[PDB]
């Protein structure tokens, strides 16, 4: 009966292979 | 006349008056499982009166926060003892 | 009655789905309303090591002349191309011992840690991670279980491309919500695809 | 957590020749 | 859907086993409430470790045989429908394939004289049933369509009384179990099976808590 | 007490582009689990002239 | 879950129920249970103000009513990896002449393993690749329950010989104690090849200790009935 | 079902055994409550060491004796009959064999002079029985199908009254004994047999307590 | 744990000493509350010079008999078990180590005619007993363990009924006295030891009031 | 390690740098806490031919620690049994024993 605002979640992520990929944007949906 | 009774219960007001149905003999520990509370809980009755207080420390809330096939409801509370005399 | 907020929870909860559902998917995505990751393509020419000997039987290992041997060979011409591992083969890598006692790299600072970025390699923890939990370096029954990814090299600016359309959205779903349920409703387009698939090689056991 | 090993490799050397 | 809270094993509390009663072709579920006996061992619940076993305490053994056969896709697959019912005496044979036991992938030209002709449904790889029917005794013809390379397997002949290979569910939740008890078309009225169910529970540390029950069923027509 | 969330669930698909629907996902556990505090305490006397 | 109290030993007695009959009070078990039993010692130590229980309980299993088995029991060895092959027909000696069934229980099958039944009295027991360890199975020789245990070895030199479990046991240590509330909990098994009918006695001896650690020993005793069908 | 109450034993309150009627080929069920015997004796009850014997006390022997066969499985069995019956008067033979107490695995075609012929059940192998009625007088013949790789043991050629002798049951909670009661088809009306059952109590610490009584078995006809 | 409240001797309120029920084995405690007696002779209230006797009214003399050995650190004893049974009447010797009353400190295991062998756990010297039962009849063997250096002394051989040597207490703001009352495993059921209890109060100065009662002690078994 | 077919446990220092390289990066910067003993027990390790493995050659291993993240605690467990215990042939090393320890 004295509640924390502590929140143990202790999950992971993977680091990203994102910013090594070539980037491109488009709009339509088919390019 | 030994009898276990498994009966869903509910929890009137604060300090949660248990209203068995029938009277849970003596020393045996009449357990409540579901209800969200993780594991059960073993509490001993009161001789002759059924009447319980569920405390205010329930070791585990267990919720289900965003599922669509239940809508989370809840789970079950529920309770199991032996009310019979024996002898 | 909450004491608490689900919605901005579960708004975090789907977007950490998302991020990695869509790394992942890039990687290993199968055909299908999925884009096709490099890995499953099998377009990338595989190279893959020899087998050692030990007390006669012909173990399969990784020996850090491989690593070399592997990182050298990208054609020059193709451009500068970094390197994919999961961190328990660089650690693998680090803890090596030559003939008598010593080690490989680092030799006598209890730590082998050079600048990634240096050397180019960038490291992950979502690849095929062939010592399997840090537990098959291999001598008896922990041989790598040969067929086993390793490492991956590529000129990834123009050997994978990412695509994206629009950013995740969250819209409330009036209809179906039917007075006790509050239904919400998130999705995004994105897509990806392999270009040429010369620029880049993958390490096997 | 069961005690999982932490198998290292061993004295890896050599790829041609055997010994006697 | 049948519902069985077990007894709870605290020295508290005609035959022995419950009774569940089964019509020829059925398939139903059943649910078990293990709560009464779990819930005291405050431990991790149940787990998915549950057996099941079949036996025969009436058996009236069938009169007609059981059949096998194969075929390549998109073949057609012809046999003979006589040489399964061995007859003790010497009488007519009215052959019959019944409607609601036919093929699921093709179609069945019934012959007048134990002679069919089974044609699969088009780019068919599969295993297929129909249940005959002579002189009123019901038995199964497996037909398994092969995809033009090998073979497939011989399967089983599914027996009179059957629960599936894995549509059992537990939850720990609530301590119930739940499974699927089947009963083929060549069950024979008023035959008795018994099934005893041995599920095993756990406790915080990764020890057992075991228990068995049984349950008799008992092969009734019209329910 | 303090809360523990377990294990965000699987929430998206990727599935195919005419539905006009998506499909349920596994959801995540919370667990509010709470842990109590122990005290420490002892004692020691003396005389007071013996101590001047 | 069973569940006592225990005597208080107060000078009065006999409170609750007690439809006596016999000294130790009772115990209903079905062949093939592990079950779990309580014993409330609050009435007997909590007056006797100390530190309470200490973990020092003692079991002992002793039979009033045995009916020797019929069937019996057999080892079996082999090297890891390595296919078995052995007889199950020299353990059933009958009095009087008739028919071997011989039969497996897929209930207590092999765990490690699997086993095909041959036609008389063989069987092939093939362990499971990389595995060494002890195995058993529990066979059915007409109706007589025994078990046939196989130790499969790492190769090396050998592995020891277990002692074949008994019809009732109360295992190693999965037992405990509350100090705080003076509750004793322990498990009851009871093998497959105990014989319907048959009473065994269980005797319990705790102990507590006093604020300065001396002790106050109990003893209790139980009868375990092997009753078929719960 | 009969239900006989045993005496007390308290040294208080025609023949000396009870009368059991039987009717040649019934299998009765009979129930003995020793509760008033064994609960003064406040213990453990009854335990599963019973045993039985049958001595008859007037037999009238039979008139045509029985016969032992064997053949292995699959392959046709021939025998004769007309060497059962040694006739001490000299008349007619009308062979008969009785739809009731017919074989189980298998079917017998009786021919006109003594001669029999049973085609065994395709694919079984164990042993079967039958019985015959030379002139009114009924004896068995056995048949023992081999698995046809060795042979198989000999039968004990079933006796008029038998015991069964796996289908002994008591129950602790409230003294009863269950037992079966199996009269042969061979039994010939009028004779007596008499059964005795000795059954053993426990006290509370395993000692034994035994009880001996004895029941006058009366083979009679039309029940 | 048994309280008695002692008569107040104020001239006001089957046999004389109250009684106590014990079961070989157990170690129980008792109080007596001599508030009614002491707290009108206003004083310092009771004294720790209480002084316990046991006396024997019934004994039943043991079948058989104890016996002393002795042996140093770490080198393995042996001994025998057919020597202290006098029989006189032939029969065979059940021997039996009681798992409950085994040793403390060490471990014996059992011969098969009446050998055992107790070796002492390493790095361990003083006094361990263990009860063994022959053919029902119970008693103990004690030996002592030496530090190799001269000899130890003889233990006083552990009386069927004993009151331990420094446990008693008592506390003057309620006049409350405790002890404690332990029974040897040797104990005879059925038999009956007297046990008197001298207290002394003391009032301002110094003096004594003296009290006596006494209380009967019956071995029975089961509690 | 099979000294001369026997496998006493051992604990080398191609162990100590193999369990720290290990500690998953995504959770964050973790400190190594354990028994001076035990550090002592690395800075005095020896290759096959008897060199050093840590400063070849300065009669000393002092190592700056707060940019190695060990944290020495005299006061954990330590499996050379204070000292006399630990490192040997034969006769020495308790299986099963306390070690280390590291963490977020």
């Amino acid at each position: 009966p004295q509640v924390l605002a502590l929140e143990v979640d202790c999950n992971i992520e993977c680091a990203s292979l994102l910013d090594l990929y070539g980037q491109i944007e488009v709009s339509r949906s088919t390019f | 006349p030994e009898k276990t009774i498994v009966e869903p219960i509910r929890l009137k007001g604060r300090r949660g008056k248990i209203i068995l149905s029938a009277t849970p003999i003596a020393g045996r520990p009449v357990v409540f499982y579901g209800g969200g509370l993780g594991s059960p809980l073993e509490l001993i009755p009161r001789p002759g009166s059924n009447v319980l207080f569920f405390p205010y420390g329930s070791p585990d809330r267990f919720q289900t926060w965003g599922d669509c096939h239940t809508c989370d409801v809840e789970s079950q509370l529920m309770a199991t003892y032996v009310t019979g005399r024996r002898c | 009655e909450a004491n608490y907020d689900f919605l901005s929870f579960m708004i975090g909860a789907a977007q950490r789905s998302h991020r990695i559902n869509r790394n992942q998917a890039l990687m290993i995505g199968k055909g299908v309303n999925e884009p096709k990751g490099w890995l499953t393509e099998n377009c990338f020419p595989v190279f893959q090591t020899l087998p050692v000997d030990v007390n006669g039987t012909s173990t399969p290992a990784f020996l850090a002349q491989d690593w070399r041997r592997f990182v050298t060979s990208f054609p020059a011409e193709y451009g500068e191309a970094r390197s994919v591992m999961h961190q328990n083969v660089f650690g693998y890598l680090a803890a090596m011992v030559d003939a008598n006692g010593r080690f490989l790299f680092g030799d006598g600072d209890l730590t082998f840690t050079p600048d990634l970025v240096r050397e180019r390699i960038r490291i992950s923890n979502c690849l095929p991670d062939p010592t399997e939990g840090n537990t098959k370096g291999g001598t008896g029954q922990d041989a790598f279980a040969a067929g086993s990814f390793v490492a991956a090299q590529a000129a990834w600016k123009t050997a994978f491309y990412a695509v994206e359309k629009r950013p995740m959205f969250f819209e409330q779903y009036e209809g179906g919500s039917s007075a006790w349920c509050v239904k919400y409703q998130f999705g995004a387009e994105d897509g990806g695809f392999v270009g040429c698939c010369e620029h880049g090689r993958i390490l096997q056991i | 957590a069961a005690p999982s090993r932490l198998v290292q490799p061993g004295c890896f050397i050599c790829r041609g020749v055997a010994v006697s | 859907m049948y519902f069985f809270s077990v007894d709870p094993r605290n020295g508290a509390s005609s035959c022995c086993c419950e009774s569940i009663s089964a019509r020829p072709g059925e398939v139903n579920g059943v649910m078990v409430s293990y709560a009464a006996w779990s819930a005291p061992l405050r431990g991790h619940g149940l787990t998915n470790k549950t057996t099941f076993e079949i036996d025969g305490v009436s058996v009236t053994p069938p009169k007609v045989s059981n059949a096998f056969g194969r075929t390549k896709v998109g073949v057609v697959f012809e046999g003979t429908l006589s040489d399964l019912f061995p007859n003790p005496e010497g009488e007519q044979v009215e052959y019959e394939i019944s409607e609601l036991n036919g093929p699921s992938n093709g179609v069945v030209e019934l012959g007048a004289n134990g002679a069919f002709t089974y044609t699969p449904g088009a780019l068919f790889t599969g295993v297929d049933r129909f249940w005959f029917s002579i002189n009123g005794n019901i038995g199964e013809y497996v037909i398994s369509v092969d995809p033009t390379t090998s073979e497939l397997p011989q399967p089983p002949f599914t027996t009179p009384v059957y629960v599936p290979a894995a549509r059992r569910s537990v939850d720990p939740r609530t301590h119930v179990l739940k499974f699927v008890l089947g009963v083929s078309p060549a069950a024979i009225p008023g035959d008795v099976y018994r099934l005893t169910v041995r599920q095993v529970a756990i406790d915080c540390d990764g020890n057992e808590f075991v228990h068995i029950s049984c349950y008799d069923i008992s092969i009734g027509s019209c329910g | 007490t303090y809360m523990k969330i377990a294990d965000y669930g699987q929430l998206g698909e990727y599935t195919c582009d005419a539905k006009c629907d998506a499909e349920f996902g596994e959801p995540g556990n919370i667990r509010h689990l709470e842990g109590k505090t122990y005290d420490y305490r002892g004692v020691f006397c003396f005389n007071r002239k013996n101590l001047q």
